[PDB]
C-alpha cells in the first residue's frame, strides 16, 4: 500500500545548501528500505545503531530525511563525534545518533564549466552549533575588539563563502550530495514500518 | 582576542580565495599553452592582472598584524610570504625605471642577430643558429668569430643597462631591511626560531667554498683529460701546461662539456646502451612509456596518477592546425588537478624526461594537504633533485632488463661502465665551477667589492684561476660577457644548480643504503624497495612547513649538504684517469695566453 516518497529526497533537481539544509518529516506509510539500494557507487553507506539488513524488521514513529551538498573530502566529518568545519559551524549530529549516512558522486549534475556558485557553507562563527540546529542569518562576524556597523573590512567578514564546482576538479573537490536517515521511538504508535 | 588570534581568521580567507583565483589563472595560462591564439592571450592577461592585484590587496591588509606577537612558528611563516613587498617600496618614478630597464635589457637578449662577414644580407640568431656552429662545428677561426661576434654586439648594448641595474635595485635592497641584492637572493636558506637548526645567510658561501674544496681534485683531472684529447683534436693551438680557450668548449658559455663526447670517448669501438630501436620494433607509444613510470612509481611504494592525469593532459603533438609549446612542463593547477604536458615521442631521452615529470607530480602530490602559502619545496633545490634521482635510477641496464628493452644475453662489461661515466661527468662535474664563479662574481658586484672600473678584468682572472678557460682576445671595460647568459640578463638566480647537483647523490646513496644494495653505487636501482619509498615519502610529505635541515636530516641523517657521496659515484672514473694521466700535467698555469 502507500509507499513513502524516498523519490523525492533521492532524485530531485535541486539540492539545498549545507547552511539551509532541507529536513523532511515522513509519517504514516509504509516504507521500503530497497528502492534505496537501486543506486550504484554508494562511496558511504554506514549505519549507526540499526543494521542495515534487520532494516525492514523494526517500527518507528517518526523518520527525519535530510539533504544538502559538500565536498568530497568533508563527507567524513558527517559522523558522531567528529570536529572540524562543516561539523561545528554548518550541520551536527549527537553522540547517542540512530540512523545511517548515505553520500555519492554528482559531479555530472551540480558541476558546470566556469564555476556553480549556487552552493554556500558558512566559515565563520562565534560557537558551536548544537546538535540537529541551522543557522541562516548573514550578519558580519568581527573578529576584533572594534564594533562592526555592519560593514565588511578589517576584522569584519561575511560569514558565508561559495564552493565553485568546475568538471576538472579531483575527487576531493568533486560535488557529493548527502542524505542522513534518522529515526526516533516517542510515547506514541510506532506508525512506520517495513513490508 | 589576541593578535595571534585574529591572524588566523585572516590565513583561512586568504586561502579560501587564493585557492580559487590561483585555479582560475593557472587554467587560463594551460588553455593558451596547449591552444595558441589571441583570444587565449586575452584570457591569460585578465586571470593574471586579478591574481597580481589581489596579491597585492592581501599583502598590504597583511602589515597591520605585528610579528613580535606571534608565538606558533607556522602563521609566522605564511605572514612572512605575505608581507614581502619587495619591489614596491621604491616610488613610483623609479619603479617604472625599473620595469622598463628590465624589458629592454630582456628584449636586446631575444632579438640579437650576428651578421656574419663579407655578405651583409646574411646574419645569424641564436636558438636555430649560433648554437649549431658551437655545437657541431670544427673549426677554430669560425668558432672564435661566432664567440666574439656574440660577445661585442650583444654585451656592449647591454652594459649601460646593468649598471643601473645594479643600483637600482640595491637601493630597494637596503630599502627591504638587507646589505645587497645578493643577500635578498640567499635569503632563502635562511631559518630562525627553530633550535638545532638555524641556517643563517652567510653561511652559504662557506659551505658552497668547502665543498668546491673538495671536488676540486676530480675536476682537475678530468680537466687533464680533455685538454689532451682535445690538444690531439687541434694540432697546435693548445698549451699543455695552460688553460683552454673558452670558444672550443662545446657550448657558447661553456656551461656544459657535453658536446664533447665525439672527441674524448674513452673506448670508441664499444657503442652505448640505446634501445629506441627495441622501442620501435614492438609497437611503443606514449600511453605505454607512460604507464611504464607509473608501475616503476606504484613499484617504489607511491600512489597511482588519477583519472584526471590520462583524461585531461596531453601527452601527443595535436599536430595538424593547432600549434602548441612543447617543452615538458609538469603543472599543479590546484584542487587535486595534475597535468603534464609533454610533446614525446618513441625515443629513451623521452622515456627519462616521462620519469622525471612524473617525479615532479609526485612531489607535487605529497604535499597537496598542507596551507596554500606551504605548498612547495622545502628550497630551490629539492625538486628538480627529487625529479632527477628518478632518471639516474630508471636508466640503468638492470631495469631495462627487467622491462624487456634489453635482452638478457646482454652482459655488462667494464668498457661501457667507464664511458657512462665520463658522459656522466662531461654534465655534472663540469657545470659546478662554472655556477661557482658566476654566484662569487655576483655577489661581490652586488656588495661592492668589486670597483665598477674593473668589472670584466677580475671577471676573468677568476675564470682562468677557478674554471681554468682563457679568453682567445683581449677585452676591456666596454664588453658585458657575463650578461650574455639567459639568466643574467633575465634576473634568476644560479645557485640552485650546484646545490641540486649536491642534493640528488646524498638522496640516492640514502635510499640505496636503505635498498640493500651491494656494489657500486651508480649500478642501483630502488625498485621493489618499499623501505625507500616510505624514506623518500616522508619528506615530500612535509613541504615548506619545516625547515629545509630537519627535510634533510629525514631522508640522509645530516644537517648540511655533503660532497662525499657525489665523489662516491664516480669512484672508477677518478681510478681510471688517475691511471690515464701518468704521463701528463694536473693542473693549469694562468699566464699562457692564446693572444700572447
Ligand atoms: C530518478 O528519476 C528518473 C526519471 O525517470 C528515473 O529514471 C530514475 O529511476 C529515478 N531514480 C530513483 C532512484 O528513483
Ligand atoms: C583551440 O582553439 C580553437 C579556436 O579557439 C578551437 O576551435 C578549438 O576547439 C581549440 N582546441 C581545443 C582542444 O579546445
Ligand atoms: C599552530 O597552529 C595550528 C593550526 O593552524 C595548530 O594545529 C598547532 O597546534 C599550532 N602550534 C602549536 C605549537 O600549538
Ligand atoms: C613594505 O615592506 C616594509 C618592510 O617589510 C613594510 O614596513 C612596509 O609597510 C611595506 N609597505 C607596504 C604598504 O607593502
Ligand atoms: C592502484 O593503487 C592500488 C593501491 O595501491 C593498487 O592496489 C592498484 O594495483 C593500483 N593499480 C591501478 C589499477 O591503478
Ligand atoms: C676490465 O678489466 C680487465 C681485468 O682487470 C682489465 O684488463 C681491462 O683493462 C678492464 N677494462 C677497462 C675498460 O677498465
Ligand atoms: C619487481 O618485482 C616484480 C614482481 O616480483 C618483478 O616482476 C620485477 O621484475 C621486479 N623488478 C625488478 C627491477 O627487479
Ligand atoms: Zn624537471
Amino acid at each position: 500500500t502507500n509507499l513513502c516518497p524516498f523519490d523525492e529526497v533521492f532524485n530531485a533537481t535541486r539540492f539545498a545548501s549545507v547552511y539551509a539544509w532541507n529536513r523532511k518529516r515522513i509519517s504514516n506509510c509504509v516504507a521500503d528500505y530497497s528502492v534505496l539500494y537501486n543506486f550504484a557507487p554508494f562511496f558511504a553507506f554506514k549505519c549507526y545503531g540499526v543494521s542495515p539488513t534487520k532494516l525492514n524488521d523494526l517500527c518507528f514513529t517518526n523518520v527525519y530525511a535530510d539533504s544538502f551538498v559538500i565536498r568530497g573530502n568533508e563527507v567524513s566529518q558527517i559522523a558522531p563525534g567528529q570536529t572540524g568545519n562543516i561539523a561545528d559551524y554548518n550541520y551536527k549530529l549527537p553522540d547517542d545518533f540512530t540512523g545511517c549516512v548515505i553520500a555519492w558522486n554528482s559531479n555530472k549534475l551540480d558541476s558546470k564549466v566556469g564555476g556553480n556558485y549556487n552552493y554556500l557553507y558558512r566559515l565563520f562563527r562565534k560557537s558551536n552549533l548544537k546538535p540537529f540546529e541551522r543557522d541562516i542569518s548573514t550578519e558580519i562576524y568581527q573578529a576584533g575588539n572594534k564594533p562592526c556597523n555592519g560593514v565588511a573590512g578589517f576584522n569584519c567578514y561575511f560569514p558565508l563563502r561559495s564552493y565553485g564546482f568546475r568538471p576538472t576538479y579531483g575527487v576531493g573537490h568533486q560535488p557529493y550530495r548527502v542524505v542522513v536517515l534518522s529515526f526516533e521511538l516517542l510515547h506514541a504508535p510506532a506508525t512506520v514500518c517495513g513490508p | 582576542s589576541t593578535i595571534e588570534e585574529q591572524a588566523k581568521t585572516f590565513l583561512d580567507k586568504f586561502n579560501h580565495e587564493a585557492e580559487d583565483l590561483f585555479y582560475q589563472s593557472s587554467l587560463a595560462s594551460w588553455n593558451y599553452n596547449t591552444n595558441i591564439t589571441e583570444e587565449n592571450v586575452q584570457n591569460m592577461n585578465n586571470a593574471g592582472d586579478k591574481w597580481s592585484a589581489f596579491l597585492k590587496e592581501q599583502s598590504t591588509l597583511a602589515q597591520m598584524y605585528p610579528l613580535q606577537e606571534i608565538q606558533n612558528l607556522t602563521v609566522k611563516l605564511q605572514l612572512q610570504a605575505l608581507q614581502q613587498n619587495g619591489s614596491s617600496v621604491l616610488s613610483e618614478d623609479k619603479s617604472k625605471r625599473l620595469n622598463t630597464i628590465l624589458n629592454t635589457m630582456s628584449t636586446i637578449y631575444s632579438t640579437g642577430k650576428v651578421c656574419n662577414p663579407d655578405n651583409p644580407q646574411e646574419c645569424l640568431l641564436l636558438e636555430p643558429g649560433l648554437n649549431e656552429i658551437m655545437a657541431n662545428s670544427l673549426d677554430y677561426n669560425e668558432r672564435l668569430w661566432a664567440w666574439e661576434s656574440w660577445r661585442s654586439e650583444v654585451g656592449k648594448q647591454l652594459r649601460p643597462l646593468y649598471e643601473e641595474y645594479v643600483v637600482l635595485k640595491n637601493e630597494m635592497a637596503r630599502a627591504n631591511h638587507y646589505e645587497d641584492y645578493g643577500d635578498y637572493w640567499r635569503g632563502d636558506y635562511e631559518v630562525n626560531g627553530v633550535d638545532g637548526y638555524d641556517y643563517s645567510r652567510g653561511q652559504l658561501i662557506e659551505d658552497v667554498e668547502h665543498t668546491f674544496e673538495e671536488i676540486k681534485p676530480l675536476y682537475e683531472h678530468l680537466h687533464a683529460y680533455v685538454r689532451a684529447k682535445l690538444m690531439n683534436a687541434y694540432p697546435s693551438y693548445i698549451s699543455p701546461i695552460g688553460c683552454l680557450p673558452a670558444h672550443l668548449l662545446g657550448d657558447m658559455w661553456g656551461r656544459f662539456w657535453t658536446n664533447l663526447y665525439s672527441l674524448t670517448v674513452p673506448f670508441g669501438q664499444k657503442p652505448n646502451i640505446d634501445v629506441t630501436d627495441a622501442m620501435v620494433d614492438q609497437a611503443w607509444d606514449a600511453q605505454r612509456i607512460f604507464k611504464e613510470a607509473e608501475k616503476f612509481f606504484v613499484s617504489v611504494g607511491l600512489p597511482n596518477m588519477t583519472q584526471g592525469f590520462w583524461e585531461n593532459s596531453m601527452l601527443t603533438d595535436p599536430g595538424n592546425v593547432q600549434k602548441a609549446v612543447c617543452h615538458p612542463t609538469a603543472w599543479d593547477l590546484g584542487k587535486g588537478d595534475f597535468r603534464i604536458l609533454m610533446c614525446t615521442k618513441v625515443t629513451m631521452d623521452d622515456f627519462l624526461t616521462a620519469h622525471h615529470e612524473m617525479g615532479h607530480i609526485q612531489y607535487d602530490m605529497a604535499y597537496a594537504a598542507q596551507p596554500f602559502l606551504l605548498r612547495n619545496g622545502a628550497n630551490e633545490g629539492f625538486h628538480e633533485a627529487v625529479g632527477e634521482i628518478m632518471s639516474l635510477s630508471a636508466a640503468t641496464p638492470k631495469h631495462l632488463k627487467s622491462i624487456g628493452l634489453l635482452s638478457p644475453d646482454f652482459q655488462e662489461d667494464n668498457e661501457t661502465e667507464i664511458n657512462f661515466l665520463l658522459k656522466q661527468a662531461l654534465t655534472i662535474v663540469g657545470t659546478l665551477p662554472f655556477t661557482y664563479m658566476l654566484e662569487k662574481w655576483r655577489w661581490m658586484v652586488f656588495k661592492g667589492e668589486i670597483p665598477k672600473d674593473q668589472w670584466m678584468k677580475k671577471w676573468w682572472e677568476m675564470k682562468r684561476e677557478i674554471v681554468g678557460v682563457v679568453e682567445p682576445v683581449p677585452h676591456d671595460e666596454t664588453y658585458c660577457d657575463p650578461a650574455s647568459l639567459f639568466h643574467v640578463s633575465n634576473d634568476y638566480s644560479f645557485i640552485r644548480y650546484y646545490t641540486r647537483t649536491l642534493y640528488q647523490f646524498q638522496f640516492q646513496e640514502a635510499l640505496c643504503q636503505a635498498a640493500k644494495h651491494e656494489g657500486p653505487l651508480h649500478k642501483c636501482d630502488i625498485s621493489n624497495s618499499t623501505e625507500a619509498g616510505q624514506k623518500l615519502f616522508n619528506m615530500l610529505r612535509l613541504g615548506k612547513s619545516e625547515p629545509w635541515t630537519l627535510a634533510l636530516e629525514n631522508v640522509v641523517g645530516a644537517k648540511n649538504m655533503n660532497v662525499r657521496p657525489l665523489l662516491n659515484y664516480f669512484e672508477p672514473l677518478f681510478t681510471w684517469l688517475k691511471d690515464q694521466n701518468k704521463n701528463s700535467f694536473v693542473g693549469w698555469s694562468t699566464d699562457w695566453s692564446p693572444y700572447a
